[PDB]
């Protein structure tokens, strides 16, 4: 034993392509298609839950998912990549910002960490890249709301509104055609819903759909009461009630 | 593509081999042991006249008693010529004594094989040891870099050498004086050499058991020259 | 085992080149054209953001540009993950130095260091190189206006005016020719967009495909300032050139 | 052929060519015998020059006082076995004041060997050997190879052209094995298979290796003048 | 708390004639007011004619001999059976004490 | 042709290792099953014994990982074994760690976790196993994850493992299609046994003796497996109505 | 060792080191030199205890020295002195500390100034118009605070420093032996050899 | 194609050729068999005698493993030698920290997990060796096989190596005719026809034959050598039966 | 950590990661140096496809390794700064313990080795430069002038030159260059040196860097215009 893959797997190619990246975004466009929509009061992030079996409990199986109180997070790619990546996300929240001052860091500097794990799994000794793409979105005092994609490469983009994924060249002309600076929360989840369903194949309701938002401190998600200051998480997930609600005026 | 340490289907170590080869390629280096001492003598083959070839230094001392020739890949020499050095002081500092010019070849040898995926590849240089100590006398060994050493009367490595080697054959016997083994080594040198040799193009040392290990000067090679050239022009 | 899956990202050619350093800079050269240029009162950094769409949130956006410490700014081309990798060991580098001797870093000590990193990426460790080249713009008290860049190989050379990624012989062609020593900022300026309008791929150059920097000792006595230019400033800058 | 590249691989029919290979350069080494009585246990070596200025190549190397060993193949690996095993001896007598059983050695060897024959970046050993020794139960010989296979043998012959000497060692199994108390004749009887490997060269005063041990006679090598008595 | 030392008595005494060396000692072992032995031998032939003994604490005193033994065995297996010379082993013995400079044999050394 | 021989990405976004790794699941020829009841969580699997030789009580491919989570396995014994050591070794830790009994869907993530890991590091090949854990969980209840060598996991109302999954799963689907609830609802995991032998029978159209089948049993605060008699028992009452 | 004391007057720097060193009951020297040139606008004196004191200065001498090399450049005497207390704070907390202090006169090209700075073994870095290090601070700093301009000569600060040389014979206990001075400014390093 | 040049790598069929190339090996070794009697275990093997040269009893090739365990195999000597030490060890650690000696199915799954790690890297060769071991523990005897796969199962009966179909044919006759039980001493005498049986399909050699057992009444549950009267009756036992 | 064997020996014996880094020495900007009978001249060469370059800060060809001795050299650049910065922590390392700055030769046997080493370890390519290494002995007025390759060996010339051209320019110094008769002066030796890379440079312009070195380091690099003179004088003389 021993790993003695100590050498690149990932290395130029006489054009300069770096043929492990674009094979891991080959692996992201037969993804299943997510998407994030950035309001001027939130920030609103949506996939599809293709159940693998109707004997599976897909709610057992989170898409998206909180790496924060107040920052999120959706993939297209491979799942398993994806549940890793957000584990590590998670900690390193904590061990390099945290443990040290004491808050949650804001989305660019988590999203600049979590690129940074995927960078080196692009240059590092035996390994492949992670075969995912991530939407990241969430708040902070400073820079109010945001949303990031964050590519195989390690590369990361802010967005107003985008998707990932099978059918994101459809689903960014869809989104091209109504965002615009003025919508309210529930007019981005609105158009979230309705851009899903053009890449959705059968049933589209609230148990075939993942959403969640970056919106408001909710106090009642906090689990205590007393400190005025401490005001609740702004990352919320969406009940299959709530989603079905929103479809009926769709 | 293929470990550096693999067998060949005839049962030996391809590195090993092709280090040999690098070695044939080698400036010539002969050494004639004799019981009144062993002479050492090189090629120095310079590449270019304007290199200062007293700069060329191809033999070399390990201790007073015990030096060095060499052939093939020469700045692969360094490195074990270093661990020689450290071999023979550190012997002397753990037992008040000089060392056995056998135990120091078999040390340098101990380095050969230490090579794999310890160093990359074996080293492309061919050694020879002269020396003397009190229990066996006057001694030269060929070491080599599959970590093999043996003892010689008389010796000739580098390019030149099968030739030099069958005229060392015909020459050597147990009764050759220090002065019949310096001009004997002159004149091989001189037949399988490609330029023509000269006190600045070939370089002469022995070992004595009074003197120890002695490079000599150009102004004494040059007269162990001309008198080489009078002795041939006489039958 | 797994030698056989290793292709040896730094061996030499038989050229004597350094297949991966070629096929790197191979990559560099489909970047976003970077321009730095070097006035006598101060730097000029231009550099031409990758396709955009309009969707991309600009005034938040850094792909080009980035602060390695109040005196020293750099521009990227290539791979984006890769340059971050490397400033913030620069940025790290120029704290360490200001903490041991109490003075800002040199800007050259900097820009070698970071240079010394790359090459060791292509004489051990059987890793790939950095897909990434630098244009450095820094001020100091020693050389005063600097302008330097490295590529993936860990060389590193001095200019008045220089171009990395697209285009750069176009680029270097039209900056030889406009290019003056008496030279002042606000021309330096003017020619690093003129010279980003003809090199574009794009059909015209508008504010929301680039981003720029200026290194000035404008600013209120003997000390330098940083400006990273928002979008709306950018704008101006266009219209103010004549550009749009 | 596709699967000889390292040691680390079998063939589809599960061999291990490295291994084959390394033992190949047995054959190629110079011809030793070994065989023992109940009282003692003999080495003959043939010994191999480069050409008439060198000295021959040395085949015997004394493991302890009860115990050692003659080669065939890279001498460079015989010299790590050997020094392992002096080792080995050494331990034993020091940490358990006891003498090291032959068929331990021989154990330990095996156990060292198969260890470069299953992992990667290692070479088998190149050489095989001939171990004999006088402990608490007798007289003692092991043959080893680099594969690891370790053999206790009445006698034996390893080495270019061992196969004339075995065979006669084979002929003569009943004869040399009751050669108690009388170590000339046992040693005669070894000259005696090793000349029939022999073609074209004979044995001479500097070309033959003679090691013996046994009841009351520590490891001792001869050579030069001492094997004039033998030849 | 535990003491790695212990006195076990002892006396030794060497003398160098002109062709001929003598090293004596006495064979009670002792520890305080008790007697271990009235017989353990302390002086040893170490072989090439070299006799030892390494007088104090006799743990100590029995490791170094061992080590020097083991020493001599060594010397001839590197160095083709060549005789050590009485000052080469005392050159080798300063090395195995020295060895343990902070925490030293516990012993007076004779050879 | 090396994106084949180790985990990197082909031209076209795959892991070929991965896929063989799961076609090495099905080299046994045993199909497994496993369903809830309302207290209980059920696993059957085939037992074959084809050499006479063998002693068929060390014959087995379901594991008792802690008290309460059972662990089935489809795929070569090696590396199920293997699977089984770590699962147990991730249990115990857990417990040590946190103070409480390691839930069955947190297992499965971890062993799911370390699966991505061979997927993503080039030294470490994938287990050509796919791991079905089963418990009667303190909070969730009764509770069924399975695991495969892509590092995939996800809760199931019921699954199928083996080369004639699909027969059974269609079979599995159509029952909870009827009966419009998530589990069987049944008191005694007798029942429950009973209705999973059953279904398997109609299912692969074959019929079973005591030796040919491999039950095991999750119940609160204990899984365990079932003798041959008292499988015996279950098909007596199976063939009496 | 014992006395080193140094004081910045309008142009240049001027150090002055004691001359003894003592190996408990013999004076084992009457003409020691306890300073290092670090570049050649900037010496160091150094006092504390044996060994270590000459170890230190010849480390810091070196790492100067191939910095100058490297840079072609000669830093300022604020930049080697920051670069000195850094050792010096590493140090403090190592497994065994070098117990030196020193003192830095240089004189900064760039800005036309002489320059005195004091760092003890802790790494207490302070700028000076004059300085000194142990006892010696105790019996010439009234002198020194009392006598002291900024605009003194070199010869002024010499006949400053004689005065406090003299207190230091007339009220010490130990004989350290007369110093050695010298003096930094904008021509380099000197001594003065008649004191 | 190459998916055989790398020990580890699944071919498209879900195959570690590698892992069966080490079978190949083990097939061309000498028979060796297992028996699991009523209270014991009896082990036996094949020993090729390659010439008059090789001294009679002196080259022993089965092992014990602490005192309860017998360990026999077939194919390369010396990577059998290396899992028998690695058993050593285990049953050592085991011991040292439970105090009870090792329980024959915890030292089943010990080597198991040992040789199965051996197919999981490059880097390392599979086990060129099926070994057949057993003993005697608390819950009574246990036979298991185990190849080099890292698959192991119990067994009532067990062989391999060159004559292992013979061998396996000799098992299934004694199974069925002893439906309740075989004594250790039979054991010992049925396995020796079995080896001189299944030594037809290596005939060109003639072979030295070496039992062992196990046998709780027998050896009072210790790995233990048959010698002497014992060996010799079996062998008798063995040449009367194959005329 | 990496380990492979990427300088190992072909059937013929050759190592060829030695010999194609001597390729890219061949392909570096051509250096040259002479050696007087009280100095050493040090000659470069820049390729001149570059200007818009800022000669004030761009890193200069020949570098000083301590005040006594300097190195310049042809290949890779970046390989280059490895072999300077070990160099120079020598020379501070050498006066440190021995209380001496290092002979020129002791320098060249360090840079040597250095480059040896790195062809017979694991995990590394070898150094795609060739050094002159130029200087005197400390209390010695003696000129010294070595050249390392590669392959780590070394030795001592009169007069050298290394890069591309070098053939050429070696052709010149070869017949040029009188053993008996070592240019007398530095404005005789500059010359020397001058004109052996004007067989091969293009331009005189800003083409050609010259450094003088000295005995008791005196080392100073000529200007263009100083460089300039020497050019102008050079083809005066030619016409004829």
């Amino acid at each position: 034993m021993t790993d003695r893959y100590s050498f690149s797997l990932t290395t130029f190619s006489p054009s300069g392509k770096l043929g492990q990246i674009d094979y891991a975004l080959t692996a992201v466009k037969q993804g299943v298609t997510s998407l994030g929509i950035k309001a001027t009061n939130g920030v609103v992030i949506a996939t599809e839950k293709k159940s693998s079996s109707p004997l599976a409990m897909s709610e057992t199986l989170s898409k998206v998912s909180l790496l924060t109180p107040d920052i999120g997070a959706v993939y297209s790619g491979m799942g398993p990549d994806y549940r890793v990546l957000v584990d590590k996300s998670r900690k390193v929240a904590h061990t390099s910002y945290k443990r040290i001052y004491g808050e949650y860091p804001p989305t660019k500097l988590l999203v600049s960490e979590v690129a940074k794990i995927m960078q080196e799994a692009t240059q590092s000794g035996g390994v492949r890249p992670f075969g995912v793409s991530l939407l990241i979105a969430g708040h902070d005092e400073f820079n109010g709301f945001s949303l990031y994609q964050v590519d195989p490469s390690g590369s990361y983009f802010p967005w107003k509104a985008t998707a990932i994924g099978k059918g994101s060249v459809a689903a960014k002309t869809f989104l091209e055609k109504r965002w615009n600076d003025e919508l309210e929360l529930e007019d981005a989840i609105h158009i979230a819903l309705l851009t899903l369903k053009e890449s959705v194949e059968g049933e589209f309701n609230g148990d075939t759909i993942e959403l969640a938002i970056i919106g408001d401190e909710n106090p009642d998600l906090l689990g205590y009461t007393g400190i005025p200051t401490d005001k609740g998480p702004r990352f919320r997930k969406l009940t299959s009630q709530e989603i079905n609600d929103r479809l009926e005026a769709l | 593509d293929r470990g550096v340490s693999t067998f060949s289907p005839e049962g030996r170590l391809f590195q090993v081999e092709y280090s040999l080869e690098a070695i044939k390629l080698g400036s010539t280096a002969i050494g004639i042991a004799t019981k009144e001492g062993v002479v050492l003598g090189v090629e120095k083959r310079a590449t270019s006249p304007l290199l200062e070839s007293d700069s060329i230094e191809k033999i070399v001392e390990i201790d007073r008693h015990i030096g060095c020739a060499m052939s093939g890949l020469t700045a692969d020499a360094r490195s074990m010529i270093e661990h020689a050095r450290t071999a023979a002081v550190t012997h002397n500092l753990y037992y008040d004594e000089d060392i056995n010019v056998e135990s120091l070849t078999q040390s340098v040898c101990d380095l050969a094989l230490r090579f794999g995926e310890l160093m990359s590849r074996p080293f492309g240089v061919a050694l020879l040891i002269a020396g003397h100590d009190a229990d066996d006398g006057y001694q030269l060994f060929h070491a080599e870099p599959s970590g093999t050493f043996y003892r010689y009367n008389a010796k000739a490595i580098g390019s030149g050498s099968e030739g030099a080697q069958a005229e060392l054959l015909n020459e050597w016997h147990s009764s050759l004086t220090l002065k019949e083994a310096e001009l004997l080594v002159l004149k091989i040198l001189k037949q399988v050499m490609e330029e023509k040799l000269d006190e600045n193009n070939a370089q002469l040392s022995c070992i004595t058991k009074q003197d120890g290990f002695k490079i000599y000067d150009n102004e004494k090679t040059a007269e162990l020259i001309k008198e080489l050239k009078e002795k041939e022009a006489a039958e | 085992g797994s030698r056989r899956y290793d292709s040896r990202t730094t061996i030499f050619s038989p050229e004597g080149r350094l297949y991966q350093v070629e096929y790197a800079l191979e990559s560099i050269s489909h970047a976003g054209t970077a321009i730095g240029i070097m006035a006598s009162d101060g730097i000029v950094l231009a550099a031409e953001r990758k396709v955009t769409s309009t969707l991309l949130e600009q005034d938040t956006s850094t792909e080009k540009l980035y602060k390695l410490n109040d005196k020293i700014a750099v521009a990227v081309a290539g791979l984006t993950a890769d340059a971050e990798i490397l400033i913030n060991t620069a940025r790290i580098h120029a704290q360490n130095y200001l903490k041991t001797y109490n003075e800002d870093i040199p800007v050259e000590i900097l820009v070698r260091r970071l240079s010394d990193i790359k090459q060791g990426y292509t004489q051990h460790g059987g890793l790939r190189p950095f897909g990434v080249s630098f244009i450095y713009a820094g001020y100091d008290d020693r050389y005063g206006y600097q302008l330097y860049t490295s590529n993936p190989s860990g060389n590193y050379t001095g200019w008045k005016a220089i171009s990395v990624g697209a285009n750069t012989s176009a680029a270097q062609t039209l900056l030889q020719m406009d290019y003056k020593d008496d030279m002042k900022v606000d021309d330096a300026i003017e020619l690093a967009l003129k010279t980003l309008s003809k090199t574009t791929d794009s059909s015209a150059l508008t504010y929301d495909r680039l981003e720029f920097a200026t290194i000035r000792k404008g600013a209120n006595d003997g000390e330098v300032y940083q400006k990273i230019f928002k979008p709306q400033e950018i704008k101006d800058i266009l219209v103010k050139t004549g550009i749009t | 052929n596709n699967y000889d590249g390292d040691t680390v691989t079998f063939s589809p029919t599960g061999r291990l060519f490295q291994v084959e290979y390394a033992l190949e350069a047995i054959k190629q080494g110079s011809v030793t015998v070994g065989l023992r009585s109940n009282t003692h246990a003999v080495l003959v070596a043939l010994k191999r020059n480069a050409d008439e200025l060198s000295s021959y190549q040395k085949k015997i190397i004394k493991c302890d006082e009860h115990m050692g060993l003659s080669l065939a193949g890279l001498a460079p690996d015989a010299r790590v076995l050997s020094n392992y095993l002096r080792q080995q001896c050494n331990y034993s007598s020091l940490v358990f004041n006891r003498k090291l059983a032959v068929e331990r050695a021989g154990h330990l060897l095996c156990d060292k060997a198969q260890k470069n024959t299953q992992s990667y970046g290692g070479r088998p050993y190149g050489v095989g050997l001939l171990i004999i020794g006088y402990d608490k139960s007798g007289a003692h010989l092991l043959e080893f190879q680099p594969s690891g296979n370790v053999t206790e043998l009445y006698g034996t012959a390893i080495g270019a052209r061992s196969q004339g000497a075995k065979t006669y060692l084979e002929r003569t199994l009943d004869t040399f094995i009751k050669i108690d108390g009388n170590p000339d004749e046992l040693i005669k009887a070894g000259v005696e298979a090793i000349s029939q490997s022999l073609r074209d060269e004979s044995l001479t005063v500097d070309n033959l290796s003679i090691a013996i041990v046994g009841k009351d006679t520590p490891f001792t090598i001869y050579d030069g003048e001492a094997v004039a008595k033998y030849i | 708390q535990f003491n790695p030392y212990g006195d076990n008595g002892g006396t030794i005494l060497g003398i160098a004639g002109e062709d001929f060396a003598v090293l004596a000692g006495d064979t009670r072992n002792i520890t305080d007011y008790s007697i271990n032995s009235r017989y353990e031998p302390k002086v040893f032939d170490c072989g090439d004619n070299i006799v030892m003994s390494a007088n104090g604490f006799a743990a100590d005193g029995d490791a170094l001999v061992k080590r020097f033994k083991n020493s001599v065995k060594w010397y001839h297996f590197d160095h083709n059976d060549k005789k050590l010379s009485i000052n080469s082993a005392a050159r080798n013995i300063q090395h195995l004490l020295y060895g343990k400079r902070f925490f030293p044999y516990y012993v007076h050394t004779i050879i | 042709g090396y994106d084949r021989h180790i985990t990197i990405f082909s031209p076209e976004g795959r892991l070929y290792q991965v896929e063989y790794a799961f076609k090495a699941t099905n080299q046994t020829n045993i199909n497994s099953l496993a369903v809830r009841g309302k207290d209980c969580t059920v696993v059957i699997s085939q037992k074959k014994v084809p050499d006479k030789l063998l002693d068929p009580t060390t014959v087995s491919y379901i594991f008792c990982i802690s008290r309460t989570i059972g662990m089935v396995v489809n795929g070569p014994i090696p590396d199920a074994r293997n699977a089984a050591l770590r699962a147990k070794a991730e249990a115990a830790e857990f417990r040590y760690k946190y103070g409480y009994d390691m839930p069955c869907d947190v297992l499965a993530k971890r062993m799911a976790n370390l699966s991505q890991i061979y997927t993503q590091r080039a030294y470490m090949r994938p287990l050509g196993v796919i791991l079905t854990f089963v418990s009667v969980d303190e909070e969730l209840g009764p509770s069924i994850y399975k695991t495969d060598p892509a590092g995939y996991y996800v809760g199931y109302k019921a699954t199928a493992t083996g080369p004639k999954q699909q027969e059974i799963t269609t079979n599995l689907e159509n029952h909870f299609k009827k009966s419009k609830i998530d589990h069987i609802n049944e008191e005694s995991w007798e029942k429950v046994v009973e209705f999973a032998i059953t279904h398997m029978i109609d299912a692969l159209g074959t019929e079973f003796s005591k030796n040919d089948l491999e039950v095991g049993v999750a119940t609160k605060d204990k899984f365990f497996t079932l003798s041959a008699e008292n499988i015996e028992e279950r098909l007596v009452a199976i063939a009496e109505q | 060792m014992d006395i080193i004391l140094g004081i910045r007057v309008q142009d240049s720097v001027i150090l002055a080191s004691s001359k003894a060193v003592t190996r408990g009951i013999s004076v084992l020297k009457d003409s020691d030199d306890k300073t290092r040139q670090l570049s050649p606008h900037t010496l160091m004196s150094f006092a504390g205890e044996a060994g270590d004191t000459v170890q230190f200065a010849e480390y810091i001498q070196a790492n100067i020295q191939l910095y100058s090399i490297r840079e072609d450049y000669e830093l300022s005497p604020q930049a080697v002195s920051s670069f000195v207390r850094q050792e010096l704070a590493k140090s403090i907390r190592s497994r065994r500390p070098y117990q030196v202090n020193v003192l830095i006169g240089g004189y900064d090209k760039k800005k036309n100034k002489p320059e005195l700075y004091q760092i003890d073994y802790l790494g207490t870095k302070v700028e000076l118009p004059y300085g000194a290090h142990g006892y010696s601070g105790f019996y010439t700093f009234s002198l020194l605070d009392h006598h002291y301009r900024p605009d003194m000569t070199t010869e002024e600060g010499l006949d400053l420093l004689k005065l406090c040389v003299q207190e230091l014979e007339k009220r010490m206990p130990m004989d350290f032996k007369g110093v050695i001075v010298k003096i930094v400014d904008k021509d380099g390093i000197r001594q003065v050899d008649d004191f | 194609t190459g998916y055989d040049l790398s020990n580890s790598v699944f071919s498209p069929d879900g195959r570690n050729f590698q892992v069966e190339y080490a079978v190949k090996a083990v097939e061309n070794g000498t028979t060796s068999i297992g028996i699991k009697c009523n209270d014991g275990v009896v082990f036996a093997v094949e020993k090729l005698i390659t010439s008059k040269l090789l001294v009679p009893q002196k080259n022993v090739k089965i092992q014990v493993v602490d005192r309860h365990i017998g360990c026999v195999y077939s194919g390369l000597i010396p990577d059998g030698r290396h899992l028998v030490n690695r058993g050593r060890e285990e049953a050592a650690s085991f011991k040292k920290l439970y105090k009870t000696p090792i329980p024959i199915p915890a030292f089943a799954d010990r080597l198991g997990q040992y040789v199965q790690a051996h197919t999981l890297y490059n880097s390392v060769r599979p086990f060129g060796v099926s070994t057949i071991f057993g003993g005697v523990d608390k819950n009574g005897a246990h036979l298991y096989m185990l190849e080099p796969s890292g698959s192991y199962w119990g067994y009532k009966g067990a062989a391999t190596g060159k004559g292992r179909q013979s061998a396996k044919a000799e098992l299934e006759k004694l199974v069925d005719h002893h439906p309740e039980g075989l004594s250790a001493r039979e054991a010992v005498k049925q396995a020796a026809k079995i080896i001189y049986l299944a030594h037809e399909d290596n005939k060109e050699k003639d072979f030295e034959l070496e039992i062992s057992w196990c046998s709780l009444s027998e050896t009072n549950g210790l790995h233990k050598f048959v010698k002497g009267d014992l060996l010799q009756e079996a062998i008798d036992f063995a040449q009367k039966e194959i005329n | 950590g990496y380990d492979r064997a990427l300088s190992i020996f072909s059937p013929d014996g050759h190592i060829f990661q030695v010999e194609y880094a001597l390729e890219a020495v061949k392909r570096g900007t051509c250096a040259v140096g002479v050696k007087g009978k009280n100095c050493v001249v040090l000659g470069c060469e820049r390729r001149s496809t570059l200007k818009l370059q800022d000669t004030r800060i761009t890193p200069s060809k020949v570098s000083k390794i301590d005040s006594h001795v300097v190195l310049s050299f042809s290949g890779l650049n970046a390989d280059s700064r490895i072999l300077i910065e070990k160099a120079r922590v020598e020379a501070q390392s050498h006066r440190l313990t021995l209380e001496d700055p290092v002979t020129v030769e002791y320098l060249t046997r360090y840079v040597a080795g250095v480059q040896q080493r790195y062809t017979q370890s694991g995990g590394v390519r070898p150094f795609g430069v060739s050094t002159l290494i130029a200087g005197f002995d400390p209390r010695d007025d003696e000129p010294k002038l070595y050249q390392t390759e590669p392959s780590g060996i070394y030795s001592s010339w009169s007069a050298q030159t290394i890069g591309r051209n070098s053939k050429t320019v070696r052709e010149f110094l070869e017949k040029n260059y009188d053993r008996k008769e070592p240019p007398a002066t530095v404005e005789e030796c500059v010359k020397l040196t001058v004109r052996s890379l004007l067989e091969v440079v293009q331009t005189g312009a800003k083409n050609i860097e010259i450094t003088v070195v000295k005995p008791d380091s005196d080392i100073v690099a000529l200007s263009s215009e100083e460089i300039n003179q020497y050019v102008t004088q050079i083809e005066q003389e030619k016409q004829e």
